[PDB]
C-alpha cells in the first residue's frame, strides 16, 4: 500500500464560506509602527 | 526620518498593493491581460516596499470576504473563491521566489 | 461607498473539490536535475 | 559532486519533507502538539535543503487530493480541506518569512 495512510481528522472542524484563512497574519505585520 | 519616507507613502503603497493585488485577481482569469504585470508590479513593490507576507495574507482574507459576501447576497457559485486561493498562493509563491533570488549565496 | 466595488467574475469557472491549486508548480521545481 | 551530496539525500529530504509537511497538517489541529516543531522542522530543512516553494506548492496539491479522495469514498465533510489551505499558506508564509530574514540588508 505504502504505509503513510493520510488521515488528518476529516469532518472535525466547522468551517464556513471564506472559512478561516491567512487571518493568522502570522505575527509578521508588525513591520513599522513606532 | 527615512529619506522623507513618511508612514503615508507606505500606506499609499498599501493602498496600491491593495488595488494591485485586487487587480491581479480580476485579471487572474483575463483572456489577454498579462496578470504577470500585476503580479510583477505587486511582487516588485512588495519586495521593495519591505512588505511582509502578513499583509499579503491578511489583505487577501479581507478581499476574499468581499467576494464570499457578494456571492451570498447575489446567490452566486462561491466556488469561484478558489481563484483567490490560486491567486493568493501563486502571488505569495511568486514574490517569495524573488526573495530567494535576492539572496546572494557562495558556491 | 468607496469606489473599489470588487467583482472578480463570480460564477465563471467550473471548479471541483480540490479545485485547482498550486498545480502551477510555478516553474520553480527545476532546481536540480542534470 | 557536492560534498557527497547525491540526488538521493535530496530525495530523502523530500521524503522527509513530504512526511514532515504531512505531519504538520495532522498536528495542525493538535491539542498539545507543537506544530511549530513540524513547521520549524520543515521550514529549516526547506531553506537549508534549498527547497523551492514549487514542491511545497506541488507536494501540497497531491496530499490535498489524498484527503479530498477519502472524503468522497468515506463521504466525509470535505470542508476540513480548509486546514490544508491554512497549513499550506501558513507553512509557505513561515519559511518565506525566514528567507526575508536570511537577507542581510544595509541600514
Amino acid at each position: 500500500a505504502m504505509a503513510g495512510i493520510i488521515s488528518g481528522t476529516p469532518t472535525r472542524i466547522s468551517v464556513d464560506e471564506k472559512t478561516e484563512l491567512a487571518r493568522i497574519a502570522k505575527g509578521m505585520q508588525d513591520l513599522e509602527s513606532e | 526620518a527615512m529619506a522623507r519616507m513618511s508612514p503615508a507613502d507606505k500606506r499609499k503603497l498599501l493602498d496600491e498593493l491593495r488595488s494591485i493585488y485586487r487587480t491581479i485577481v480580476l485579471e487572474y482569469f483575463n483572456t489577454d491581460a498579462k496578470v504577470n504585470e500585476r503580479i510583477d508590479e505587486f511582487v516588485s513593490k512588495a519586495f521593495f516596499a519591505d512588505i511582509s507576507v502578513s499583509q499579503v495574507l491578511e489583505i487577501h482574507v479581507e478581499l476574499m470576504d468581499t467576494f464570499s459576501k457578494q456571492l451570498k447576497l447575489e446567490g452566486r457559485s462561491e466556488d469561484i473563491l478558489l481563484d483567490y486561493r490560486l491567486t493568493l498562493i501563486d502571488v505569495i509563491a511568486h514574490l517569495c521566489e524573488m526573495y530567494r533570488r535576492s539572496i546572494p549565496r557562495e558556491v
